[PDB]
């Protein structure tokens, strides 16, 4: 095209601008936690802003990417919600994910899709007049072996596989809290994992279902985005817990 | 159901018997040739009849299963090396044809086998053979032939079969290639001459 | 030359944020009330009609009552200019998925088509986004009678109640004290509509040149969208009038 | 609306024209060539409700090519109030046939249509490449459509009742289907009026 | 076009739909193992016949696409809808280069009529009906199915009037077809049926 | 299947045809007009295969409308010659249409017949359809080639009256178009050389032939 | 204002002094051709135990017995990696033999200047990449390691460092590593140099190694192996 | 012969949240000649000053009152350049309608098709937009039409509207002179007089011209016929 | 084979037989296009390196496109690869003419006769259609196996001990090359003038032109 005018240009400080700007976005909220466990991997959003007004069952922060592929996202500001920018991440990774699985007769990794976002930043780095996307994904899925995975993404386009992540208003905070919830029984029952994603969410700010939407992944079968009447019957539960171990 | 790279199914291995020939099969254009190509250690195939259309299509089969296998760190399954094949070769359809290659690899559903033609055909069967003479040879080798064999076994399944198809088939200047793939590795039998096993059986 | 000239609004903020999408926000609060309600039976827009002379064609349906589709319908709030060409581009959209799939299109499935194209303009580009933010009403087989919102990147939210446009706290507020999540019928929904459009609007008596409201109801399994005629709205006006009049009593 | 070649997937239409009224008979079976087994599925579309056009012959084109006009059809029906007449559609149809080189859609169209919301009744059948012809006579279409026409212009009494029509109509359905052999079986009669469709079906063989 | 052999009884206790393994290329059979019906979602099946090669190629692509609806929509999708948007896809396909003619059998969960079949000819149309066969088959068993029609028929009598058919393939059809695959399909999931 | 005129006189230009038009050499239709009007300054009569013909005007037609308006110079019947060449070239020479283009520019009134070949063809006076020689062979013969208005207009529709005699696939009314670059005169009836009998007696038949078992109005 | 783009009175380029630095700002990778073999050595890093180790890589592979440590931002690195990929594979269709380090290098270091920030075609970067690679591998020829840089200078080394200890690392190998040092030293020569980078001790958990030795296809190191070289530093 | 073209940002949003492009664009049409378009319901008639300032100019083809098509008319007000493009793009869409229906393009269509052009002006960079009002007319499914399209791309439904200088008098001239059910007579009487409350003074007939829309098409009358019309108006 | 109607035709019958590290390629001296030869002299092989000499033939309009190919391919290999030209040079250049010649079907047979840029003697052979094999015998052209059999038996000694009771020296072969030509001439009649054995080493070329006999 006509536009080719500089919006990225390289740092001396050794970076590329619009992903340290991306990056910062997820440090000051959109708290997204995930856990892997031994069954079944659960990613969770807390935020939808839902104000008891609005609807809960048509809107997807949680987006099916594939069937055994699924990512939960986040970056804020002030326009709060980045679900279009997301949006475009989300329609170019379906076709690809679905590609791939015609392709290749092994159903797709989550190790594939990382790459594949990494690449996607990138090349919009490297055209003319184009900028990376603000996004940061909590990739999981089931590869071919059947193993649940939680991969988590950049807004650089690096991965790593972490049993238990936690970004959003203090990514290290919600995390080292999780990780004394992170035991040998809670990753080993499905149900114990199902809270575990709740229960990290809740320690930024505590209560509501509605705001909290977790989707849920059980082996290669489809993607399940659980009722908010599931939570609160779920929120009410890990609070209780709370007071036993202390 | 025809011969020219030719697999079935047990559940140690498979069984992979090729020929090498040269040219159609009314005259070779060498002797010494070994049409036998290993383009992955996954299993082997090679066929003839068409020569660059079989090399051109297991090429690219063999360029993104490769790839994708070594760099991922994932082993690619009999299912992903027939999606690939099957997916190029109607696309390139038009610039000659005659692809005839066996798939083989362990799965986690078990062993899979499926038998890639050049027509889009894409088979499991008890015994699959695509090429051209060894749909005679499905007939009698069905019958002498279990659901499980042993590799051992299996050899002296081999020895049998050809050393009455020998004393059939009027081709000369061959070799039967053997190979048993015992999975994600592909080990040589032995390369042993139509001619020798007549004889020896 | 050319960068210079390029102010720089493409680029991402640090917070997270695009100042286009910011500054188009604006756009849509200067201008009129558009609000949709979710009634049970089927679902109704209203929307601020600012067409209003004496010597007046009404070449068109309606200037923001647009049916996007033969089981769509939207209103508008945000630029006339940017609403037409939008307009046209959401009907080749709306009808193609009606050859395709033949059943009503989700009003989720609506906005996101043209979501890519409002945030291509944003991020790169250097194209001003469109001026204008949507109310899209329908009812889809999937999820029954539903309603959406799109903004100037298309960033979509599914709402049973919303309101932009001028006054739109005000609005949303107040339809929120009432009515919380589905409380109420299609008669009663057109009363609560007009009476938003009334408190927000500068005139406290409205007619049907200062209004316009649109229903989509579901009638003999199939979705009829029709745009309410003059003389239909002058009585939904009568029976919200008198509601407040019995209010201050 | 249109399709491609002429009895290679069955469909009739006959018209007859009442004062008030057209009435429309077509049989309602569907399969290619000879084989009518199925008899659930349509080939006349409504372009305002109160006006049709019908292409007949194979479905595949009946439905890509209809489907795909009806997109256009609609843009322009919600643009301008007054949605788009008989006449505006024949030609629309001539145009958008004439455009195609592969898989080449010839219909022979049978509009049947009472102009806009207007009670002035129109009744028309183009040929295979279908230039557009006006008339206000009767109409029979299908591959031995002048057969149609003979027979549709000799059969009122000048402009029989709606009522008398229907069953004329169901009629010349029943003895055509005998004459040809790519269509037989189910008859649906539209009588298409200026504010109403009335459907009605006709007794089969 | 049509020289297979399916039949699908549709009734609101079960869908009975049976299909031969015998792709054959050359003199013997490539499958005689493989399922020829195909799973596009874990309740939905389409049934791709025509020519051998044809068949595999038409499902890898429509498998695809019914699973990404699904995604798209979160929730199942809409069985009208699919059946249309996979005659859209099958008329698309006919345009390109290769010209394929494919019969697709369409087996859905809809709001209504329960169980439900929707049947697609080899004109590439998609009808809505109850008693369909595909293939040259098609044409015998559908009348067999209007001597005796039920669309809610319990299983008992969908093995008669198998059975009626069965001997008459035997010896009267060119299809002899010992190796057969059968299955009756509730709404939940797919239950071998008995195979004469 | 089609019979049709036009001529240059010693007046303007005149244009005979028969009515019907015909996919082959059977009625598609037995109304409207084959001699067609267009924008007020061009008429064209159509001939030989009805699908090319009319479809090739309607193009053109728009083509002439854009270089009509910018230019504003009447039509010239020269520059309508070429742009049918060139049309048809881009078609790849599929279909038969003859053609005949007639306009009146500031000087005389000039007419072409342009057949489906793509040629630069100048005539004196020409019929086309049917076989071109066939038709323009007439014109050498009664035109003594150049008598007074009038006088021609009796003659071009005495002619034409005699090929539609001789020929039975014309029928119904003979059109005659007289057409200068903004006045065109349709006048139906020139002369109606055959007409029908009247479909007076019915073959309607009560309902116990065929009956019906619904009559209801969907929603 | 002035572009970037632009020559300075030095006589170098503003986007590619700003790309070395960019090398720079990574974790620290060593690549030693030993004439037993070439080994790749990265530094980890981990500041959390909730990580898997394995799935942190920085060691990539180009080849089937060609290995790849990449040095400076991850992210811009992976993209030339993933170009890599299909020209490997590639070279076995065309020439019917695996391509090598020499072969590899050389085509991915055309594409790492080319920059033209305004009229230039989206299909063409607008900035060059930071990343320095580091291609370690034995091939048909033997053991060759092969150095590529951001400025797209190839060279080969026998010994190189790049990441935040590059130039430090670098003067350290020569010293220590030479042609008279075998391969199990060479691991043993990384590991020190490797500590003032990183922000604790080594550890099996916090080195990832790989060699690819003659007669031999790449080998990732499991953890009974990476923690024999710990034992003894 | 080498160029990319330029796209930047003086076409995007400013901090007032209103498009900096658009309200300029509206100073250029004010700016304009005065055109009032009136739908009789009986026709439309649309007038405007033939004038340029210096009457040594031909105009006897040459008119800012234009036929696009049998019985659709632009006249328009504001920018001559940048109407010639308009006029010339407006003749083709017409005629790409013509071939596919046989009948001219509704001007209730038409606008929208316009309406495109006017917003690729303004949203991509490197350009500007057209500054340019247009009034569209025609006679047309048994109803005549009247349409304002402004230039930022909107388009705007009137039953009697006036433009260029003193826009905001012809609207109030037009309220209070024409009334509803009167014929096309009284129109055509109206227009030149909302052209006198809209710049005053001396008029020729080669100062003003006028043309009347009909299902019979429109037509640009000669100058003879307007200044009998002339004499009525005081 | 295939009778000449794709290509023009150009005759010409090659022979090719490999010993150790000494390979003799032989094809007639003749450039033809017309069913008269137009001159002896022909530049149908062309040596690229002492390492490796090559032998298009039949059609004159191939043989010319893919020789000079052949050198570009070759070029492009040294730099890039760094592998002098040879085995490797070979294998490549086979696939792409015969993806580009059979289509419209293949009359030219390259044959690629080196040794390899690591040492050991490869003598390859395409049908026109993308193979290559290492081979001790070889026939080519329309007549495939006229004299691959006097490879297969005498070469190979396979039921033969008269020709040599192992496998034929450098002395050896020489000899029999001169045999063979002249027995060709009996047997195939498109021929005229002289054939020109060519005998490709590691570290000699040699040519001689041999009359027909």
């Amino acid at each position: 095209m006509s536009y080719d005018r500089a919006i990225t240009v390289f740092s001396p400080d050794g970076h590329l601008f619009q992903v340290e700007y991306a990056q910062e976005a997820v440090k000051k909220g959109s708290t997204a936690v995930g856990v892997r466990g031994r069954d079944i991997v659960v990613l969770g959003v807390e935020k939808k802003s839902v104000a008891k007004l609005q609807d809960e069952r048509t809107v997807r922060k949680i987006c099916a990417l594939d069937d055994n592929v699924c990512m939960a996202f986040a970056v804020v500001a002030s326009v709060s919600g980045l679900t279009a920018d997301a949006r475009i991440v989300i329609n170019r990774a379906r076709v690809e994910c679905q590609s791939h699985r015609l392709t290749v007769g092994d159903p797709v990794t989550v190790e594939y899709i990382t790459r594949y976002i990494a690449s996607l930043k990138q090349r919009y780095t490297q055209s003319n007049g184009r900028r990376p996307f603000g996004i940061s994904a909590l990739i999981v899925g089931f590869d071919f072996d059947g193993t649940p995975r939680l991969y988590q993404t950049d807004p650089s386009g690096t991965y790593h596989a972490w049993k238990a992540n936690a970004i959003g208003r203090g990514a290290k905070s919600v995390r080292e809290f999780l990780e004394k919830n992170y035991t040998d029984d809670a990753i080993e029952t499905d149900d114990l994992t199902i809270k575990l994603v709740i229960k990290a969410l809740l320690e930024v700010v505590q209560s509501g279902g509605k705001n909290i939407e977790l989707a849920v992944m059980r082996r290669d079968q489809p993607l399940k985005i659980l009722s908010p009447e599931e939570i609160e019957k779920y929120v009410a539960e890990i609070e209780k817990e709370k007071e036993e171990n202390e | 159901t025809t011969t020219l790279a030719f697999k079935f199914q047990h559940g140690v291995i498979v069984a992979a018997d090729s020929r090498a020939t040269a040219g159609p099969y009314i005259a070779s254009q060498t002797v010494k040739k070994v049409i036998e190509i290993n383009p992955y250690l996954l299993g082997t195939m090679a066929g003839g009849a068409a020569d660059c259309s079989f090399w051109e299509r297991l090429l690219a089969r063999q360029c993104r299963i490769y790839e994708l296998r070594n760099k991922e760190r994932i082993s690619v399954a009999a299912a992903s090396k027939l999606l690939a094949n099957m997916v190029y070769q109607y696309k390139g359809m038009g610039l000659s044809m005659g692809t005839m290659i066996c798939g083989w690899d362990k799965r986690g559903p078990g062993l899979y086998y499926v038998d890639s033609e050049g027509n889009r055909i894409s088979g499991t069967a008890f015994s699959v053979g695509s090429g051209s003479v060894y749909a005679f040879g499905v007939m009698d080798r069905g019958y002498s032939y279990d659901l499980q064999v042993e590799e051992a076994y299996d050899l002296a399944r081999r020895a049998i079969y050809q050393a009455t198809y020998r004393d059939a088939y009027s081709g000369g200047a061959v070799n039967l290639y053997h190979v048993r793939e015992d999975g994600w590795i592909r080990v040589s039998s032995d390369n042993v001459a139509d001619l020798h096993d007549k004889y020896t059986s | 030359m050319s960068r210079r000239y390029d102010s720089r609004t493409t680029i991402f903020s640090p917070e997270g944020r695009l100042y286009q999408v910011e500054y188009a926000m604006e756009a849509i609060g200067h201008a009129g009330t558009c609000l949709g309600i979710l009634a049970n039976d089927g679902v109704l827009l209203a929307a601020e009609r600012r067409n209003i002379h004496k010597l007046l064609d009404e070449v068109f349906f309606s200037e923001k009552i647009y049916k996007l589709n033969e089981d769509m319908a939207c209103s508008v709030a945000g630029i006339t200019s940017d609403a037409n060409v939008l307009t046209n581009e959401l009907r080749l959209i709306a009808q193609r998925y009606l050859l395709q799939y033949q059943e009503p299109i989700p009003c989720e499935q609506l906005v996101t088509a043209l979501c890519d194209i409002k945030q291509a303009y944003t991020q790169f580009g250097g194209k001003r986004p469109f001026g204008v933010s949507l109310l899209y009403i329908g009812w889809d087989k999937h999820y029954g009678f539903q309603l959406y919102q799109s903004d100037p990147s298309g960033n979509y939210g599914g709402w049973k109640a919303t309101c932009i446009g001028n006054n739109s706290a005000a609005a949303v507020s107040m339809l929120k004290q009432d009515y919380k999540e589905g409380e109420m019928t299609l008669k009663s929904a057109l009363a609560l509509a007009v009476k938003v459009l009334n408190k927000t609007m500068d005139v406290s008596k409205l007619s049907a040149e200062k209004v316009e409201i649109a229903t989509l109801t579901r009638e003999n399994g199939k979705t009829v969208i029709r745009v309410l005629k003059q003389k239909e709205v002058e009585q939904l006006i009568k029976k919200h009038e008198e509601e407040e009049a019995k209010a201050e009593r | 609306m249109s399709v491609m070649s002429y009895n290679g997937g069955a469909v009739m239409a006959m018209k007859g024209k009442n004062c008030v009224a057209i009435a429309a008979d077509r049989r309602f079976g569907i399969q290619a060539q000879m084989v009518t087994t199925d008899f659930q599925k349509i080939f006349p579309m409504g372009d305002r409700l109160y006006i049709g056009l019908a292409g007949l012959a194979t479905d595949v084109q009946t439905v890509a090519q209809r489907l795909k006009f009806r997109l256009n059809l609609y843009e322009l029906k919600e643009g301008r109030q007054i949605k788009p007449y008989t006449l505006m559609s024949m030609v629309a149809n001539l145009l958008y046939e004439k455009r195609f080189g592969p898989y080449y859609t010839e219909p022979v169209i049978a509009g049947l249509d009472p102009k806009t919301f207007k009670p002035f009744i129109c009744s028309l059948d183009l040929i295979g490449c279908p230039m557009v012809t006006d008339d206000f006579v009767v109409s029979g279409t299908c591959s031995e459509q002048m057969y149609g026409m003979c027979e549709s212009l000799w059969e009122p009494n000048m402009d029989p009742e709606h009522l008398f029509e229907t069953i004329s109509q169901a009629m010349l359905n029943a003895v055509d289907r005998d004459a040809v052999s790519g269509m037989g079986v189910i008859v649906h009669i539209i009588e298409k009026d200026k504010i109403t469709t009335r459907t009605l079906k006709a007794r089969m063989d | 076009m049509e020289y297979l052999i399916g039949i699908q009884g549709p009734d609101y206790v079960l869908v009975a739909s049976d299909r031969v393994a015998a792709s054959n290329i050359v003199q013997m059979k490539d499958d005689h193992d493989k399922m020829f019906k195909m799973s596009e979602k874990i309740l939905l099946l389409c049934v791709g016949e025509a020519g051998d090669t044809v068949q595999f190629a038409e499902y890898i692509q429509k498998n695809v696409q019914l699973y990404k609806m699904r995604n798209g929509y979160e929730l199942s999708p809409t069985a009208a809808a699919n059946f249309t948007r996979r005659n859209l896809a099958d008329c698309l396909r006919s345009r390109t280069p290769y010209h394929v003619n494919l019969l697709l059998a369409g087996y859905d969960e809809h709001e209504g009529p329960a169980l439900y079949y929707m049947d697609y000819l080899a004109a590439l149309a998609k009808a809505p009906f109850a008693a369909h066969g595909y293939g040259a088959f098609l044409t015998l068993s559908i009348l067999d199915r209007y001597y005796t029609p039920t669309i809610s028929r319990e299983r008992a009598v969908e093995l008669l009037r198998k059975c009626l058919e069965e001997l008459q393939k035997r010896f009267i059809l060119n299809l002899p077809t010992f190796s057969v695959r059968v299955i009756d399909k509730d709404g939940i999931h797919n239950l071998e049926n008995i195979t004469f | 299947t089609t019979i049709a005129g036009v001529v240059y006189k010693d007046g303007i230009v005149l244009g005979a045809d028969t009515r019907a038009t015909e996919g082959m050499v059977v009625a598609d239709k037995n109304c409207s007009k084959i001699h067609f009007i267009s924008p007020n300054i061009y008429c064209c009569g159509a001939g030989t295969a009805a699908d090319t013909d009319m479809t090739t005007q309607l193009i053109s037609s728009n083509l002439e409308l854009h270089s009509l308006t910018t230019g504003r110079l009447p039509r010239v019947v020269t520059a309508n010659r070429m742009l049918k060449q060139m049309l048809f070239r881009y078609q790849g020479y599929i279909g038969a249409a003859l053609v005949l283009g007639g306009v009146d520019v500031t000087g005389p009134h000039l007419y072409s017949i342009y057949p489906h070949g793509s040629t630069d063809k100048l005539p004196y006076v020409t019929m086309g359809s049917g076989s071109l020689a066939a038709m323009a062979v007439f014109e050498d013969k009664f035109r003594p080639d150049m008598e007074e208005e009038e006088a021609k207009k009796l003659v071009s529709e005495a002619i034409a009256a005699g090929i539609f005699n001789d020929l039975g696939s014309g029928s119904n009314i003979d059109l005659c178009v007289i057409s200068k670059s903004k006045l065109d005169f349709l006048r139906p009836y020139s002369v109606p050389n055959k007409k029908g009998t009247r479909f007076g007696r019915y073959r309607c038949e009560k309902g116990t032939t065929a009956v019906l078992t619904e009559k209801v109005t969907p929603l | 204002d002035r572009g970037v783009n632009t020559f300075s009175p030095e006589g170098r380029l503003f986007q590619v002094e700003y790309a070395i630095e960019g090398h720079k700002l990574g974790s620290t990778a060593i690549g030693i051709q030993t004439s037993e073999g070439v080994c790749l050595a990265v530094e980890k890093r981990i500041t959390s135990p909730l990580m898997e180790p394995s799935s942190i890589e920085k060691i990539v592979e180009i080849d089937a017995h060609i290995g790849c440590a990449m040095s400076g931002l991850i992210a811009d690195a992976k993209t030339l990696i993933d170009k890599a990929r299909v020209e490997t594979q590639n070279h076995w269709f065309t020439y019917n033999e695996t391509m090598t380090v020499e072969s590899v290098t050389q085509a991915v270091s055309n594409l790492a200047l080319q920059f033209g920030e305004e009229d230039a075609d989206p299909g063409a970067m607008s900035r060059p990449f930071g990343v320095a690679l580091l291609f370690g591998g034995v091939d048909e020829k033997g053991p060759q390691l092969f150095h590529m840089d951001p400025s797209g200078t190839f060279v080969q080394c026998d010994a190189r460092a790049i990441g935040s200890a590059s130039e430090g690392a670098q003067s350290s190998l020569q010293e220590v590593y030479h042609k008279s040092t075998t391969l199990k030293e060479a691991i043993k020569s990384s590991l020190i140099i490797l500590k003032q980078v990183m922000e604790e001790k080594l550890n099996a958990t916090n080195i990832e190694l790989a060699t690819v030795q003659p007669g031999q296809n790449f080998h990732m190191f499991t953890k009974e192996e990476l923690e024999e070289v710990i034992k003894d530093i | 012969m080498a160029e990319r073209g330029y796209s930047f940002s003086l076409t995007t949003f400013s901090p007032s949240g209103k498009l900096v492009q658009i309200e300029y664009a509206l100073a250029a049409v004010a700016g304009g000649a005065p055109s009032v378009g009136i739908k009789a319901a009986n026709g439309v008639v649309l007038a405007t000053e033939k004038k340029q300032k210096s009457i040594l100019y031909d105009e006897r083809s040459v008119h800012k009152v234009e036929p696009i098509t049998k019985h659709i008319g632009l006249v328009y007000s504001g920018m001559g350049p940048d109407y010639r493009v308009l006029v010339h793009r407006a003749r083709k869409l017409a005629q790409q309608y013509y071939l596919v229906y046989q009948e001219p393009i509704p001007t209730a269509q038409l606008v929208q098709r316009v309406a495109s052009v006017m917003q690729e002006y303004t949203q991509s960079g490197g350009v500007r937009p057209f500054g340019v009002s247009l009034l569209i007319c025609g006679w047309n499914e048994g109803r005549p039409y009247l349409f304002q399209s402004d230039p930022s791309g909107a388009y705007f439904a009137w039953k009697a509207t006036a433009m260029g200088k003193n826009y905001v008098n012809g609207k109030t001239f037009l309220e209070k002179r024409y009334n509803e059910d009167l014929e096309l007579e009284d129109a055509i009487h109206t227009a030149i007089l909302t052209l006198k409350e809209s710049f005053e003074g001396q008029m020729t007939e080669d100062n003003i011209e006028v043309g009347i829309c009909n299902e019979a098409g429109f037509r640009r009358l000669t100058p003879t016929e307007v200044r009998d019309y002339l004499a009525a108006i005081a | 084979r295939f009778s000449p109607y794709a290509f023009n035709g150009g005759t010409v019958l090659a022979i090719a037989g490999e010993d150790f590290s000494i390979v003799a390629s032989d094809t007639r001296l003749s450039e033809g296009f017309s069913i008269h030869t137009r001159d002896s002299p022909k530049c149908y092989k062309l040596t690229d390196k002492t390492v490796i000499g090559c032998s298009g033939f039949h059609g004159d309009c191939l043989t010319l496109t893919k020789i000079i190919e052949a050198r570009l391919k070759m070029y492009k290999h040294s730099n890039n690869k760094a592998m002098t030209t040879g085995a490797i040079a070979a294998m490549l250049s086979t696939i792409l003419y015969s993806r580009r010649f059979f289509p419209y079907y293949v009359y030219n047979i390259i044959e690629g006769l080196d040794e390899e840029g690591k040492g050991a003697v490869y003598s390859f052979d395409p049908v026109g259609s993308y193979q290559r094999d290492s081979f001790k015998a070889g026939g080519s052209a329309s007549a495939m196996l006229q004299p691959l059999l006097d490879n297969q038996v005498g070469f190979k000694n396979m039921q033969n001990v008269e020709h040599v009771p192992l496998t034929l020296d450098r002395a050896m072969r020489l000899v029999k090359d001169v045999f063979i030509s002249a027995a060709e001439r009996d047997v195939y009649t498109g021929d005229a003038l002289r054939i020109c054995i060519v005998t490709k080493e590691g570290i000699r070329e040699e040519t001689v032109p041999l009359r027909k006999d």
